[PDB]
């Protein structure tokens, strides 16, 4: 199998750590191994997405210089055959914007490990 | 009716919304009543306005329509019973002695503790000809938040019935199209209802953050 | 009939009058003395911080733009007269609305608002100004804040204004 | 039928103020249907008010209808005072300064309206001259309040602080120069053939239309009806001022523009009257239980509570300290009740429905903003005309979208 | 563009510096404004100040000609899609100035209706405090953006700068962990 | 249970026999200022803040100690000038020696004294003399600091430590203006 590569985007290193903690090397033993590419800045995330080869992108809607929802909209408008996007929302009322970002799934802060894992499995399945 | 309208029951000294910081001060029970029915000799031209409204409306119709009359801070409010709102609005607009042609809008206010009357719609009416003004108040339960739309009588209430709907869910039955005007149509909930959370985020600081004011302690 | 052309006479005239633009940034214009510029944490003449950390400024802020944490003025390290001083004091200038309720709230005048306004950053965090960035510069005759109160003086003396360098 | 496009004037458009969305069905270039799309500048100010005390929600209300800050503040403070039963206890100086600032703000708001309308209609220099006059007005506002916009200077029970010693001289200079400088702006537009051709007969709305939509302000008074909340239902002591309600009979865009231009001069006259009647005295109610305890003063360290007030509260007066602490932290408690208070904002009847539940925070604060109601006239004043006429009609409505959405 | 294919010698450095000088000047703002911050932006364009001195008087009506998007006011939920559409319909290089507290962090309006900073939807280059920022503050922020634009790299230098900025950013702790002196 | 009718101000209610006037006012929604009263502590009537006017009584009656009696007529500060004067004088006397510590006081914002001085106190001080002073704060245990200057000597702490908890290790000490809650010695 091919290590599924997941892009974790957040200016906050602790959000990236939590995302990587919820999703281990294997979300389930039936699923392939997972390799994480951490990106703290929007330019790096966009360039990585352009390089392709990602199975999922987790974008923090609370990212300081460039929010995850904006990056999600940008990638789904700029990359052809871009992978499913999961957005982390800083509040419940952000749900509407999460829908606008066209992200395949939205997980509110604080990141529930189990909710995030279930959403990731659903997106990769 | 005829009793004071309690919109909230405040218990405990110092406006504590919960158990309270200092022991022994929480036993007070002070109902929060809005001003009640005014004694009949209303002030200024309010007496003339009400006499004319009771003359144009039949005694039976007047009693069925006007639920209450309040004169607070030299301002006249008429608690108009739901259902009867279009009739009294037509009478107020058309009656030459009343002639309240200018309706300034509709304002929604939510009283989650006012049983059977949680949602109030306020209609500020002004008569330029007589240089008078009044307010109508129409109450509706949270269970059946329906009010008769005044679109036929006061077209200006259009968008107001919408804003008030968008922010409270009052249905204003009969409105040509009661669609959200402020919030997106996909929006869930009615923001200005007291039960709708403020929806803020913590304010970020170095090493700390301040939750939104709705989460933090308050005294009223 | 020439009235319809009055506008021309306006513009042409202004073309020969000196432009009224302020020369910012080279020659910045004069702001009002009362302008609501950057908050500033002030000191007493001897150098002690005025801020007692009462949090009234933060209390009154409509935008929750001030974070304050008080602490005891232990004899080993005193920063302000009295029992309390504000050891952590942060203003989130991306939430500040310049209303001035904070200064009107202060009971010590520890917080003022200067006329300085030039302030901007490419980073959100950099605009959360801490105690170090807000404290007024140590003037002549002042001493480092961690020092004992002026000899033969008490908090009431500081508030009454009976202290000197 | 199938030969007409449907286009979005959209939020981002020079004449739509960035948040207004006119959806126009154009048959060629004639507006056939004109839907109005609102809420792109919704802010939750009305709900967010409910989580702040009185004297704090002032800072919120001044930011809806931000071109008329003093009008929002005055409406809010009048509502609070009426709920308190304090309207008759406000100091005379505070009321006079309120009238003076409201009229200067009327001049400023009309200047912005004229500037943006001229810019939308191609009158490039109109914007610059209007903003040149508004610059002097805003200098006065900044000196009085320390802010250029969204002032929180008018407070429940009076003002945030007394005028600075130089304020009266600056306002007198304004009274002297505003007519002369407004002469330049009027010369660009008033009698200009293109300006009149571009606005005369455009956006017509009869008095019947104004009543039906509940229009107010210059739009209504362009129909010849001299309705003004300052004469009818006087407030802040406007009854003591000799001024004429400006009204025209054209019922179109040019009539509204002329009404605004003449209202500027009427405001100048009212400000001259205010200066004549301005006398030394307190600017906040004498009741210490409600009076704002802060006493701002300037010093070498900036603006802050005056050293005398610091001495009083921290040195000698326990009652003074308690009052300062509480009135600053929790603020006043307003007896429960409802009050609808209206003022004549530059754009019409700015109404405020204020409900208190007896607590330290406004239970409910709704602004009937005149722009919200006036925008209901876009369909009447745009359908049938060209898009160029729609621009002029909307500009004549002079909608400030902050008040529209709130 | 071919300017991004140039070798990293002195040629690329000079192209970078001249492009930065050219773009810092003639930095046309988009004809875009949400609230009172828009009024202060107009005042900055007004005679008392002169945005024009900086080559920035042409407020591009269409985003195609716009180079800088001064948000200049509060961004509501319903407006964020529109603002993002306007941003995407500008042509690179683009810069976003978050004028005012509302545009930068939501300001005093911390509630459901406001986005809490336009950076939630568009990359922000400079944050400008104030409510509203006085025109001098706007000019200061604009000059700061000019300084940023002048030092903007290109081509291989741009890629190296992106990598270095990423490396630096991955290490910075969050603001919630700067507990300096907090009890 | 026996029930007694009663009139507070102009209003009339019925309450169980043995009820205190302050409790009846609480049930009726009348806010009588109080410091020493505590529902769960036996009434002591010390602070004299809860004074009300009772028909047939020459002196003001401490509502926290006066049991309701049938047909009794009570007028609080809301409807009796004498009662209001008594309460405001008691508040003034309560504040003359109080420290100007509200900004630094932990109880600030949550202080019954602040609230009841706002609602029942003079707007400004008449006290131009020297305030009584103590060394502050002093620890009475590893957990509890005591600021004797802010103490209104309501004895709620001592009355709790005696009645509710059987641990009277604090008590009122000294006499007169020097009286203070204390532990006596290092214990
Ligand atoms: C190929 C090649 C390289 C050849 C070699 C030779 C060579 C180099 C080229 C040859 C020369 C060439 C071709 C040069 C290129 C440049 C060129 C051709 C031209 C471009 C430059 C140019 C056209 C200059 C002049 C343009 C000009 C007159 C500009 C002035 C425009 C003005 C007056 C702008 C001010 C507008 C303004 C006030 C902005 C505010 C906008 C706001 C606030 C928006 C939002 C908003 C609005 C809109 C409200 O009105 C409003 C009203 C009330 C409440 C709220 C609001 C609100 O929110
Ligand atoms: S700045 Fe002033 S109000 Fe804020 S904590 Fe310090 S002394 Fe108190
Ligand atoms: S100016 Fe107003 S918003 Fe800004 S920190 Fe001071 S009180 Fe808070
Ligand atoms: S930051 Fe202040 S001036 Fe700018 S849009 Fe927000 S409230 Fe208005
Ligand atoms: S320490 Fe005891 S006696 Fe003194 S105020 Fe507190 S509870 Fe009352
Ligand atoms: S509470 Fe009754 S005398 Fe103190």
């Amino acid at each position: 199998s091919a290590p599924l590569r997941i892009l974790v985007y957040s200016d906050n290193p602790r959000t990236r750590e939590q995302v990587r903690l919820a999703l281990g090397k294997r979300i389930h033993p039936e699923l392939p191994e997972i390799e994480y590419v951490d990106v703290a800045t929007a330019p790096m995330a966009i360039s990585q997405m352009d390089a392709g080869g990602f199975d999922l992108a987790i974008l923090d809607g609370e990212a300081t210089p460039a929010g995850g929802m904006g990056v999600a909209k940008q990638v789904k408008d700029e990359i052809d055959d871009c992978p499913p996007i999961l957005v982390l929302t800083g509040r419940a009322d952000d749900a509407w914007l999460a829908k606008w970002s066209r992200a395949e799934a939205a997980v509110p802060h604080p990141i529930d490990p189990i909710r995030l894992s279930d959403a990731v499995v659903s997106l990769l399945r | 009716g005829d009793e004071p309208e309690i919109i909230a029951v405040r218990r405990g000294m110092f406006g504590n919304r919960d158990t309270g910081d200092t022991s022994g001060y929480g036993r007070l029970v002070r109902p929060v009543a809005l001003p009640g029915s005014t004694p009949r000799p209303y002030g200024g031209y309010f007496d003339a306005v009400m006499d004319r409204l009771a003359e144009v409306l039949g005694e039976e119709r007047y009693a069925m329509s006007i639920e209450r009359v309040v004169v607070y801070r030299d301002q006249l409010t008429i608690e108009v019973s739901r259902v009867q709102l279009p009739a009294v609005a037509s009478v107020l607009r058309d009656d030459p002695d009343l002639r309240f042609e200018l309706c300034l809008g509709v304002s929604g206010v939510h009283y989650p503790e006012d049983t059977g009357r949680e949602l109030h719609a306020v209609y500020p009416l002004m008569s330029i000809t007589h240089n008078r003004r009044i307010q109508l108040e129409v109450a509706a339960p949270d269970a059946d938040p329906h009010i008769p739309s005044l679109y036929a009588v006061y077209p200006t209430t259009d968008w107001h019935e919408r804003e008030t709907y968008d922010f409270f869910g009052i249905i204003f039955d009969g409105h040509p199209s009661l669609t959200r005007i402020e919030m997106p149509d996909d929006w869930e909930g009615h923001p200005q209802r007291k039960d709708y959370p403020l929806g803020g985020i913590p304010v970020e600081y170095h090493g700390a953050q301040i939750p939104p004011p709705d989460q933090r302690r308050s005294y009223s | 009939f020439l009235d319809a052309l009055a506008g021309f006479a306006v513009t042409l005239g202004s073309m020969f009058k000196k432009p009224i633009t302020e020369g910012y940034p080279e020659k910045p214009g004069p702001v009002a003395p009362r302008y609501h510029g950057r908050h500033q944490l002030n000191r007493y003449p001897d150098g002690l911080e005025k801020c007692i950390g009462c949090e009234l400024c933060a209390w009154a802020c409509p935008a929750d733009a001030i974070y304050v944490e008080g602490a005891d003025n232990t004899a080993d390290e005193r920063y302000s007269p009295g029992e309390r001083y504000g050891r952590v004091y942060q203003i989130n200038y991306l939430r500040c609305i310049g209303c001035g309720l904070c200064i009107e709230a202060c009971p010590t005048r520890a917080l003022t608002m200067t006329t300085e306004y030039e302030m901007a950053d490419d980073n959100r965090a950099d605009l959360i100004w801490g105690k170090d960035k807000l404290l007024a510069p140590l003037q002549e005759g002042m001493q480092a804040p961690p020092h004992d109160m002026a000899p033969g003086k008490t908090d009431d003396d500081y508030y009454l204004g009976n202290v000197t360098p | 039928a199938g030969e007409r496009i449907v286009v979005n004037m959209g939020p981002q458009h020079p004449s739509t103020h960035g948040v207004l969305r006119l959806i126009l069905e154009i048959e060629g270039e004639i507006i056939t249907e004109a839907r109005c799309g609102i809420g792109y500048l919704h802010t939750g100010i009305e709900k967010n008010l409910e989580y702040r005390n009185w004297t704090q929600g002032v800072t919120f209300v001044t930011r809806m209808d931000y071109l008329s800050p003093f009008f929002n503040e005055t409406a809010y403070c009048l509502g609070v005072e009426k709920l308190l039963g304090i309207t008759d206890d406000i100091p005379e100086r505070a009321s006079v300064i309120r009238v003076m600032l409201m009229e200067l703000n009327r001049i400023s708001s009309h200047l912005v309206a004229l500037a943006t309308g001229g810019m939308e209609l191609g009158a490039m220099s109109a914007m610059f001259y209007g903003f040149r006059e508004r610059e002097e007005i805003l200098r006065v506002f900044e000196s009085i309040t320390g802010l250029r916009m969204n002032h929180a200077y008018i407070r429940p029970g009076g003002l945030a602080a007394d005028l600075p010693d130089d304020a009266i001289t600056q306002v007198r200079r304004l009274v002297e120069i505003l007519p002369k400088r407004l002469k330049d702006l009027e010369d660009l537009l008033n009698e200009n053939y293109i300006w009149k051709a571009r606005t005369v007969g455009v956006g017509y709305l009869d008095l019947t239309g104004c009543m039906a939509l509940g229009i107010t302000g210059p739009i209504l008074r362009s129909t010849g009806l001299p309705h003004d909340l300052r004469k009818a239902q006087p407030y802040c002591g406007y009854e003591n001022y000799e001024f004429d309600v400006i009204t025209d009979d054209r019922c179109d865009s040019y009539g509204r523009y002329i009404i605004r231009v003449k209202e500027m001069h009427e405001s100048v006259k009212i400000v001259e009257q205010c200066l004549a009647r301005l006398k030394p005295g307190p600017v906040m109610i004498s009741d210490k239980k409600l009076a704002w305890p802060a006493d701002l003063k300037l010093g070498p360290d900036g603006l802050g509570n005056s050293p005398e007030h610091i001495a009083k509260i921290m040195g000698r007066s326990m009652e003074g300290l308690i009052h300062h602490f509480k009135l600053v932290t929790e603020g006043i408690r307003v007896p429960p009740g409802q009050v609808y208070v209206a003022v004549e904002s530059p754009r019409g009847e700015l109404g405020v429905h204020m409900v208190s539940d007896g607590g330290t925070r406004p239970y409910r604060v709704h602004y009937r903003d005149p722009s919200f109601t006036n925008l209901q006239a876009v369909a009447a004043t745009c359908e049938g005309g060209m898009v160029a006429d729609a621009i002029a009609a909307v500009a004549s409505i002079d909608p400030v979208m902050g008040g529209v959405d709130r | 563009g071919l300017e991004e294919r140039l070798p990293g010698g002195i040629l690329l450095s000079t192209v970078e510096t001249v492009a930065g000088y050219v773009r810092k000047g003639s930095l046309w703002p988009a004809t875009f404004g949400l609230a009172c911050c828009a009024i202060e932006m107009m005042s900055t364009a007004g005679p008392r100040f002169d945005i024009a001195r900086f080559g920035m008087e042409r407020f591009s009506a269409t985003p195609r000609q716009a180079d800088l998007m001064i948000v200049a006011g509060r961004v509501s939920q319903k407006m964020a899609p529109v603002l993002r559409q306007i941003y995407d319909q500008m042509v690179e290089p683009k810069w976003v100035l978050a004028m005012g507290v509302c545009a930068s962090s939501g300001g005093m309006f911390n509630n459901y209706a406001v986005v809490q900073g336009v950076d939630h939807v568009v990359p922000v280059d400079i944050y400008l405090p104030g409510c509203p920022p006085r025109p001098e503050m706007l000019l200061h922020a604009i000059l700061k953006l000019h300084d940023k634009i002048q030092q903007m790299p290109l081509g291989v230098n741009r890629e190296e700068a992106i990598r270095e900025a990423e490396q630096a950013a991955l290490a910075v702790p969050p603001t919630i962990e700067l507990k300096g002196l907090l009890r | 249970v026996e029930m007694v009718s009663l009139t507070i101000d102009d209003h009339e209610i019925s309450v169980p026999k043995g009820t205190l006037l302050i409790r009846a006012a609480e049930l009726m929604g009348i806010q009588i200022p109080r410091f020493c009263d505590h529902p769960l502590l036996d009434p002591v009537g010390a602070c004299r803040q809860c004074l009300v006017e009772v028909e047939g009584q020459r002196k003001p009656m401490a509502s926290c100690t006066t049991t309701v009696m049938p047909d009794m007529v009570v007028r609080t500060q809301f409807t009796s000038e004498a009662a209001d004067k008594a309460q405001r004088g008691v508040m003034e006397l309560l504040l003359i020696n109080h420290p100007l510590d509200c900004p630094i006081c932990d109880k600030g914002g949550e202080c019954p004294l602040q609230n009841q001085a706002m609602s029942n106190g003079r707007p400004e001080t008449r006290f131009e003399d020297v305030k009584r002073t103590f060394p502050k704060p002093i620890s009475i245990s590893s957990q509890v600091l005591l600021d004797r200057e802010r103490c209104v000597l309501c004895a709620r702490c001592t009355r709790f430590s005696s009645q509710i908890a059987g641990d009277p290790f604090i008590d009122l000490m000294e006499r007169g203006a020097l009286q203070q809650v204390g532990i006596g010695q290092d214990k």
